[PDB]
């Protein structure tokens, strides 16, 4: 942090990419307890909370320079409640919290469409377009999640002609969100891609708008930009 | 009618051993008639049933799973 610190206040702006501030708050635990401090929730240092504060507002932007700061956060044992990714939660403007469940269907990044959030998901951040789009999207992706109960029990068959078309939109957004990365390619072998934002926010225009509401799912799979689904939609057959 | 040297068919779309009165077998078409629409008892059940499956998936037998 010093270092940026440096580029920050002795000087431009500063992109601080700290990979899993999660292990300065475990290595915490590991000495909170050879001090002979009294173990608070789960056995934490007692001043986790603090220790935590006294570093993060220094990784901050100011009138002299910028900071813009990515930090990977490590859920242990896939529990947000834990003292540790959970009291860094009031710490950021903006967050993408990935979940387990989205990961082994396959959907990557796994990213939960319904915690993420920002702060800039204003109309008077985003513009309007963008905001009812953002919504529309989490709209139909809960309207689907509240039904899976029933899917999981009764299957499809007693759902309405209405809550099915939720279904199948829900579930080709919820695909759509998947996005190549370009450093994925080595592994499974495709290429990568960049999705401008206008492209993004027309792309889920369209499937919310219901142009595609004739491709399959698989279509949508792992892509970029929406005409690639249209491409990888024909080679289908 | 089947008339068979050896046995007479009769086929009826509705046959009561009735009286000599027709306007009986009407009648029992009768008495029969919306004792039959009666069976809403069908119907409701199948309601009392609908309402049960709704409403025990109603704690959405599952929250974010778990």
């Amino acid at each position: 942090l010093t270092m940026a610190e440096y580029f920050r206040d002795e000087q431009q702006d500063v992109l601080l990419f700290i990979d899993n501030i999660f292990r300065f708050t475990q290595a915490g635990s590991e000495v909170s307890a050879l001090l002979g401090r009294m173990p608070s929730a789960v056995g934490y240092q007692p001043t986790l909370a603090t220790e935590m504060g006294q570093l993060q507002e220094r990784i901050t932007s100011t009138a002299k320079g910028s900071i813009t700061s990515i930090q990977a956060i490590y859920v242990p044992a896939d529990d947000y409640t834990d003292p540790a990714p959970a009291t860094t939660f009031s710490h950021l403007d903006a967050t993408t919290n990935l979940e387990r469940k989205l990961a082994e269907m396959g959907i990557y990044p796994a990213v939960d469409p319904l915690a993420s959030t920002s702060r800039a998901l204003a109309p008077e951040i985003v513009g309007e377009e963008h905001y009812q789009v953002a919504r529309k999207v989490q709209q139909t992706l809960q309207r689907y999640k509240e039904l899976q109960d029933i899917i999981a029990i009764l299957g499809m068959d007693e759902l309405s002609d209405e809550d099915k078309l939720v279904v199948h939109r829900a579930r080709r957004i919820q695909f759509f969100l998947s996005q190549n990365f370009h450093v994925a390619e080595q592994f499974t072998g495709q290429p990568g891609s960049y999705v401008p934002v206008k492209e993004t926010v027309r792309g889920f225009k369209e499937i919310l708008e219901g142009k595609y509401d004739h491709l399959p799912e698989d279509a949508f799979r792992l892509v970029g930009r929406i005409e690639e689904v249209v491409e990888k939609a024909k080679a289908m057959g | 009618l089947e008339v068979r040297p050896d046995k007479v068919t009769i086929l009826a779309q509705a046959a009561e051993r009735a009286e000599d009165i027709d306007v009986l077998r009407a009648k029992a078409a009768k008495e029969r008639a919306e004792r039959r629409l009666q069976s809403q008892q069908d119907d409701i059940d199948f309601k009392r049933a609908e309402l049960a499956l709704k409403r025990a998936m109603n704690r959405l037998s599952v929250a974010e799973m778990k």
